[PDB]
């Protein structure tokens, strides 16, 4: 033929069949032992998610949400993702004492449901009403963005203490139980309005620590609705929403490390 | 610890780099020694 | 074009002096007119040689920039700029990826260009050396007056004059001469002075006395002649053009390189476009379809391989430089290993090029002297009183002297003023009797008759050094038979005795044997003149026989020859044991050529020519079956009337071939004949008459000390110490480097698979990219470099000089067996070890292997800063990318770790590491430096930006260890099978 005879062509096939078969069987074996060394409830390493990311619902083309108020299908793209998220926080999804629980309607302290063990059933998560998100189809004019803190197993988000000076200096400082979120731009051509649990501009600490998908399915993380009823129009406004805390840090590279990058433009 | 389990989300990449560079250097020296056993 | 120049020349030495003038419109006495000479100048053109048109270095460099790998790397470099252009227009990408990768790849092509350019070097100044043989000026007779003119202004027809010490300015018809002798070594390779006279003495113009040639010099006397040829039209000017004009051609090693380039280029374009369409079918945007292709290019092309080859060659050439063997062309480092036939000059190559005493006949006994340079033999006789009598004649009846200031150099190497035979005798006595000058001071010469054409003897009368005599001793030497007709007694073991027919017959026997050995034989005799008949003041007349020259005492015979170099016989046998055929090709006479052939082992003992059979059986040569003769001796005059097909039959039908009295073109023809049969041929030589053959040879080797400038220009290799044993070393080195290149190539190729497979699974699996493009270049250009080179220092696995020369048609540098092992077996194991570490990194950070399938869509989505892992955690864009790049880093390090084992297995093709050992210090160096480089690239701060290399945790380093070990075991088991059964299965499938 090309290389060899039929007899040789066969033998080279019988070899590579057994050979690659063995190699596949060995590869699988090493994957088995790897998995055997891992927990079902907690990942081996968490230093790469460490400082929590802050992500929002409006799917930004490039950290930007520009549209026209005087146009219907101009914002119907951002309403798709906005709906996708809030559709999960339905009351019909949170039914019965299992696996949900009614928690303080005001920001409270942490809740420990034991260890990362299966020695108990599904760890009961705090309910969250999308109805706590006042004012927010969504904002056809002047968007109503929804913030979110990235989930990390066993992470206890710790707010800053009012020992020294603060950006939003001491205003509504629920020091003990709220992780604040203050959006900014100089360039003050807007109108910041925050909505959340208990009416505070933060995340209620009663939703922590997260026990993971395996030990807490259907779990709901707290949301923080933000509305920009800015009196300006037809210009790119670089708005940055920042979260503050002891366990919260940022990076010049990762522009989502505990903060937002939104470029709103109501070009109408 | 409980709420004070910050060490869980931390890794000393600084020491690791110091050690890694020490090792790389020493392996580089060892190599020169064996090569220079006759030039 | 040059087929005309490969033919024997035609001449006009047969014409009379007068007749020759009519042909050139010339005067025998007055010479040409100033006007007629200038007319002929413009007519024929200058008496000069024009160098052939060369290829500029520009075109030579750029021709390498387009050879398979460079072509693919160019397509990659441009395709980078393509994707970059498409980006800069569509979505403003502030990145530098495609732009920088395009710059990097273009640089890789340029630098790789320098390496191949360095390897494909051609240092040739043939025509320049020939031009150096035309004198600046010549002496001509114009308008009846002699004047010096620019030799280029010399034309056919003018009257030229030459004298001892000057170069022949052009081909001349001798019309007048006085004691003129010439050095025709340019045409023959033999430096013994040849007389020139107006008389025609041979039909063959290269042998007649009435022609003098350009490229030669007058050694003594004076001559006048008419110019018959000028410039390019001279006999050796044509040889110049032939030699300078010959097409170089591709070396065996070069052909091998191009061959695997086709193979690897083939699989590259195959998988390249095979997966380019496979991606579009899967619905991949052309934006991405090209990005994957660039990666495929980089994965398939072994970027550092061609440069490795060059370095391995260079390092092999450095070792040979250290044995006095200079390599002018890097590729010639290997040709000697692939050589199946050596065509060797005799004089100054196989031989020392110096008349040396070989045997002596005295006391009715043949004695043998030591002919070797360094005198590696033993003594023959010292005791016999006869010896001292013969020794005295050899010293006294000799007019040769050592040049001043030689006392530093060895006797046999020092320059001597005199003819070759007298120099030989001088050096013979000086060696075994001490200072000859002393013997010539103790015995003052009073009268002598120098060797005469008519007398055929030379005699001398000396004052006997003996005090009790202080009388007159007569000594003489000459033609053995002439000396015999002048002897009455023979000095036997001390005492004289009558010359009976018995001893006279033993003389003839001794004389015939020595002459049969191709040796020049001389007779020696002396006579102690009677005291009473010769007073202390008796005057001797040299002009008229004033003393007896008959009834003298015969002392002995001495024989001489230009002997082989000490190392030559043994080197010839070694070449022949390696299955190399050795042919002699010489301008010298057949009797001498044949005798040295037997001396060095070109013709082995018992082997006969058709002429030998005929003489032994006493039958006509036509009655001899030519197939009964394995040896042959072909004279150039017969070679001339043979067609190439008939020359091919001679080459095919004889194992032991001697081509004697060959012209320079004839040497070229014999070389081409050998090549025509499909053989790789080496030429060894030292003369300008070797230049065409040296050029045409697959590899020409010139002698460094004895070699002429031309020969060393025509060669690929120079033996700087004239050590013929270096050929044996050269062939051995050549074979070793050929095997080691295979090892180094397999090693380099093996790591291609773990660079290809990640890109494929990236498409078919939709997982995060396991390894990057930049990461690949860190391997092929970084870590693999020193290890790959180090394989050039591997010792032989067996006695390579015991095997036959490779068949260049069947035995390839890269075959299917190499690809099967490198691509199908070892590289495949490396790929898995890479993937394993990849799955380990991701799974330990929260992305278990199961959830990875079909996630790249969301993984690469720059706007999704919340991807969910297996544990329910959310990752930003840059966070998961850090883990991904850490995966690239550990995959990279996995390659390094699996290349550890590969380096050790590529060490040997057959033998076990437990047999060959670990005595390669460069290889061990490679292991340490490779690992140092990898660690540095991972842990050095800032490398995460320039190369996207991230620090690895200690446990990460050990992921591929079990795969590294399986490689070592697998290959060790496999080679154990090879050795345990030379049959073929494992052998014919995987044996590189
Ligand atoms: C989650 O809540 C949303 C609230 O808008 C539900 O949307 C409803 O969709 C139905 C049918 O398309 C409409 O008739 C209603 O007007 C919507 N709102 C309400 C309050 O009922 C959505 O269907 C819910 N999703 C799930 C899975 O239950
Ligand atoms: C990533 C995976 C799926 C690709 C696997 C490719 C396999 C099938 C390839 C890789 C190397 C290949 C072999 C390389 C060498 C030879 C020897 C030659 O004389 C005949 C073909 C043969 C035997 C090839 C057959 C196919 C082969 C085994
Ligand atoms: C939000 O909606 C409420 C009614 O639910 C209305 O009273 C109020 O004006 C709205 N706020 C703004 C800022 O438009
Ligand atoms: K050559
Ligand atoms: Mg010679
Ligand atoms: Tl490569
Ligand atoms: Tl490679």
């Amino acid at each position: 033929f090309l290389g060899r005879t039929g007899s040789s062509w066969f033998k080279i096939f019988l070899f590579y069949l057994i050979f690659y078969g063995c190699l596949a069987g060995i590869f699988i074996g090493t994957i088995q032992v790897l998995l055997l060394t891992l927990s079902d409830f907690e990942p081996k390493y968490q230093d790469r998610v460490a400082p929590p990311g802050l992500s929002h619902a409006p799917y930004a083309i490039k950290t930007e949400i520009s549209f026209s108020i005087s146009n219907p299908k101009s914002y119907e793209s951002f309403v798709k993702s906005m709906h996708k998220l809030m559709d999960l926080y339905n009351e019909s999804s949170q039914a019965g004492n299992s696996p949900f629980e009614d928690c303080s309607d005001t920001p409270a302290d942490y809740i420990k449901r034991g260890d990362l063990d299966d020695s108990q059933g599904q760890k009961k998560a705090c309910r969250f009403s999308r109805m706590w998100l006042k004012n927010c189809g969504y904002a056809e004019g002047k968007p109503c963005v929804v913030a979110k803190l990235n989930r990390i197993i066993g992470f206890y988000p710790k707010p800053l203490k009012n020992t020294t000076d603060l950006p939003e200096e001491l205003q509504a400082n629920y020091n003990q139980y709220v992780l604040p979120l203050r959006c900014a731009a100089r360039e003050k051509i807007g109108s910041i309005e925050y909505f959340g649990l208990g009416g505070y501009a933060g995340f209620p600490l009663q939703y922590y620590p997260y026990y993971g998908k395996r030990l807490q399915k259907k779990y709901l993380q707290p949301l923080l609705a933000i509305q920009f009823t800015n009196l300006t129009q037809n210009m790119e406004l670089r708005i940055e929403c920042k979260v503050y805390g002891e366990n919260i840090d940022y990076s010049e590279k990762d522009r989502f490390r505990g903060r937002f990058e939104v470029k709103i433009e109501v070009k109408s | 610890e409980g709420p004070d389990n910050d060490e869980r989300f931390t890794y000393d990449y600084y020491r690791l780099r110091v050690v890694g560079l020490i090792v790389a250097a020493v392996l580089c020296v060892i190599g020169i020694i064996i090569l220079l056993a006759g030039k | 074009l040059d087929e005309l120049k490969k033919e024997v020349s035609m001449d006009d030495h047969k014409l009379s002096l007068d007749e020759l003038h009519n042909k050139y419109g010339t005067d025998l006495t007055r010479g040409l007119t100033n006007a007629r000479a200038k007319e002929i100048l413009a007519r024929d053109g200058p008496n000069s040689l024009t160098p052939p048109p060369t290829t500029p270095e520009w075109i030579k460099f750029c021709r390498q920039l387009f050879g398979g790998f460079s072509i693919l790397l160019w397509i990659g470099a441009i395709l980078c700029f393509l994707a970059y252009g498409i980006q800069a227009a569509t979505e403003d990408e502030p990145a530098n990826d495609n732009l920088y990768l395009g710059v990097v790849l273009s640089t890789v092509v340029i630098v790789t260009g320098c390496f191949s350019y360095y390897q494909e070097a051609k240092s040739s100044r043939i025509m320049d050396s020939f031009k150096n043989m035309v004198p600046q000026q010549a002496l001509v007779i114009r308008d009846g007056e002699k004047s010096t003119i620019n030799a280029e202004f010399v034309v056919a027809g003018d009257l030229v004059e030459v004298k001892g010490g000057d170069r022949i300015p052009a081909d001349l018809r001798i019309i007048s001469a006085h004691g003129c002798k010439v050095d025709n070594s340019s045409l023959t390779g033999e430096s013994e002075p040849q007389t020139r006279s107006p008389e025609f003495s041979s039909e063959n113009p290269l042998e007649t006395r009435n022609i003098a040639f350009f490229s030669t010099n007058c050694v003594e006397g004076t001559a006048r002649g008419v110019v018959v040829y000028t410039g390019d039209r001279t006999v050796m000017g044509r040889i110049a053009t032939l030699a300078s004009g010959l097409e170089v051609g591709r070396t065996p090693i070069a052909i091998e390189i191009e061959h695997f380039i086709h193979i690897i280029t083939g699989v590259a374009v195959f998988l390249g476009v095979s997966f380019f369409i496979l991606s579009l079918i899967l619905g991949y945007s052309w934006l991405e379809a090209v990005i994957f292709l660039i990666g495929i290019i980089v994965a398939n092309v072994p970027e550092g391989l061609l440069a490795t080859v060059t370095v391995c060659l260079t390092l092999t050439a450095k070792r040979m430089a250290r044995k006095n063997c200079l390599v002018k062309n890097l590729e010639a480092v290997e040709t000697l290993g692939s050589t199946s036939t050596i065509c060797s000059d005799k004089t100054g190559t196989l031989t020392q090029n110096r008349m040396t005493v070989a045997h002596m006949w005295f006391d009715n006994q043949i004695h043998e002297a030591d002919t070797t340079e360094n005198q590696s033999g033993a003594a023959f006789d010292k005791t016999s009183a006869t010896w001292s009598a013969l020794s005295r004649i050899a010293a006294l009846c000799n007019r040769a002297v050592f040049q001043a200031g030689q006392d530093n150099v060895p006797i046999l190497k020092r320059s001597v003023a005199g003819d070759a035979s007298e120099s030989a005798l001088l050096k013979c006595i000086e060696l075994c009797c001490g200072s000859v000058q002393g013997m010539r001071d103790r015995n003052p010469k009073i009268v002598e008759i120098p060797f005469n054409s008519t007398n055929k003897y030379q005699l001398s009368i000396h004052e006997n050094e003996k005090s009790s005599e202080s009388r007159y001793l007569l000594v003489m030497k000459g033609a053995p038979e002439r000396i015999l007709d002048r002897c009455s007694t023979i000095l036997l073991n001390g005492a004289e005795e009558p010359l009976k027919e018995d001893m006279k017959e033993a003389f003839q026997n001794a004389y015939l044997e020595l002459g049969g050995l191709g040796e020049r034989v001389l007779g020696f005799c002396h006579f102690a003149l009677p005291e009473d008949k010769y007073n202390e003041g008796y005057p001797f007349d040299a002009d008229e026989p004033n003393f007896p020259t008959t009834d003298l005492c015969f002392v002995g015979l001495m024989a001489m020859i230009d002997p082989p170099r000490a190392a030559v016989p043994d080197a010839v046998g070694k070449c022949r044991s390696a299955g190399i055929k050795v042919i002699m090709v010489t301008g010298d006479h057949p009797i001498t050529a044949k005798a040295i052939a037997k001396g060095v082992g070109i013709i082995s003992e018992g082997n006969e020519t058709i002429e030998d059979i005929a003489a032994r059986l006493n039958i006509p040569i036509g009655q001899v079956n030519p197939r009964d003769a394995k040896a042959c001796v072909v004279h150039g005059s017969d070679l001339k009337d043979l067609s190439t097909e008939v020359l091919d039959d001679i080459l095919h039908y004889h194992t032991e071939i001697v081509f004697a009295r060959t012209s320079p073109q004839q040497k070229l023809i014999i070389v081409e004949g050998c090549q025509r049969q499909g053989a790789i041929v080496a030429v060894t030589g030292d003369g300008v008459n070797d230049s065409p053959a040296l050029k045409k040879a697959d590899i020409g080797v010139a002698m460094g000390i004895s070699g002429s400038d031309v020969s060393k220009q025509a060669a690929d290799m120079i033996l700087l110490d004239d050590n013929f044993a270096s050929i044996v070393t050269g062939v051995e080195e050549g074979r070793l480097i050929f095997d080691n290149l295979k090892k180094s190539i397999a090693y380099t190729l093996t790591s291609n698979i773990p660079e290809i497979t990640p890109f494929l699974v990236f498409i078919i699996g939709n997982v995060p990219l396991p390894l990057g493009t930049v990461t690949i270049l860190c391997i092929d250009l970084g870590t693999d470099m020193v290890p790959a080179i180090s394989l050039a220092y591997e010792q032989a696995e067996s006695d390579i000089m015991k095997r036959q020369p490779r068949n260049p048609k069947t035995d390839k540098l890269v075959n299917e067996r190499l690809i099967s092992m490198a691509y199908g077996q070892i590289g495949m194991i490396q790929a898995l070890g890479g993937f394993f570490s990849y799955f380990v990194i991701l799974a330990e950070n929260g992305f278990l292997p199961m959830d990875l399938i079909g996630k790249r869509v969301r993984w690469d989505d720059r706007w999704i800063s919340d991807v969910e892992d297996s544990f329910g955690q959310q990752w930003t864009y840059e966070q998961r990318k850090i883990v991904e790049f850490t995966c690239h880093t550990s995959f990279f390090i996995s390659i390094v770790v699996v290349q550890w084992a590969d380096l050790i297995i590529c060490k040997t093709r057959r033998n076990s590491i437990f047999q060959q050992g670990m005595k390669n210090k460069i290889l061990i160096f490679g292991l340490f430096e490779e690992t140092a480089l990898a660690a540095f690239l991972s842990y050095c701060p800032g490398t995460d930006v320039a190369l996207r290399m991230y620090p690895l945790k200690p446990s990460w380093w050990f992921c591929a260890f079990p795969y590294s070990l399986i490689i070592f075991l697998y290959d060790e088991m496999r080679r154990f099978i090879i050795r345990r059964s030379p049959g073929g299965w494992v052998e014919q499938e995987t044996y590189y």
